């Protein structure tokens, strides 16, 4: 749905920041 | 999930690293 | 290197819109 | 990886999509 | 009108590649 | 409507990947 | 080499906001 | 309350861009 | 506050020029 | 072109207004 | 190259993660 | 100052919030 969609982009660009070398899965839902 | 829970409400970056591997 | 740290962060963006649905995994090291 | 093979040259989305799960 | 058709809903980017010159 | 302008920035950031070398016109409501 | 491509993100981005609704054209090649 | 969230991350980058040489302070609340 | 005022009505570039130092 | 002119070095507001429909 | 104004708009949207309520200042030039 | 401190060498988090107010 395009707000939620659109907030998820924010909430990688945040994960990518947090996380540093750990990295991070997304997955939006499974 | 991530979306649901961070998307309804801000998380904060101490909730967002439960995410990190 | 900040320079791979900015590249980092325009392929979290560009994963983001790629995998879609399928989400994505996002480890730095390899 | 993903940052040796697409931060030295411009990785296409046909590239990109191989790191999907 | 690209704003009509995708701000509406999600738009993969097959349908947003129609707007590439 | 902040929401739709909102939209719009993310719009132009994915028409840039997608498009690539053959650019793109941005024309918002027309 | 890879930072006119990350240039080039940003530039769609300012070209976003510094044109409004006139919208903009964006070709990067001539 | 996300929604005015994502609406400041997007404000930041504008004031980054409009005032250039100048800098700027961020107040949320205030 | 700039989010009261910039947050339902599109606040141009030259309003936000307001906000810098 | 536009990443020519603005990548190699950094556009003005004036500058970038150019490429405004 | 433009290197330092895109490190600067990189830096802009980190801080405004970081700092969340309490906001941030930002002055390019020192 | 920031872009001295954090441009060439990455910033932690821990770091950024130095420069919060
Ligand atoms: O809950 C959220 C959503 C998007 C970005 C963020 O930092 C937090
Ligand atoms: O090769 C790259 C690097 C960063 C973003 C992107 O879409 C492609
Ligand atoms: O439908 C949309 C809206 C915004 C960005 C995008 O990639 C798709
Ligand atoms: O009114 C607004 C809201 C968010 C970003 C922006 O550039 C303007
Ligand atoms: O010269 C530039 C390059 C990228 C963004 C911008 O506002 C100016
Ligand atoms: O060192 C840096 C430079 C730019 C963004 C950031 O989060 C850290
Ligand atoms: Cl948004
Ligand atoms: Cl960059
Ligand atoms: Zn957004
Ligand atoms: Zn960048």
């Amino acid at each position: 749905f395009v707000n939620q969609y659109l907030c998820g982009s924010h909430l990688v660009e945040a994960l990518y920041l947090v996380c540093g070398e750990r990295g991070f899965f997304y997955t939006p839902k499974t | 999930g991530i979306v649901e829970q961070c998307c309804t409400s801000i998380c904060s970056l101490y909730q967002l690293e439960n995410y990190c591997n």
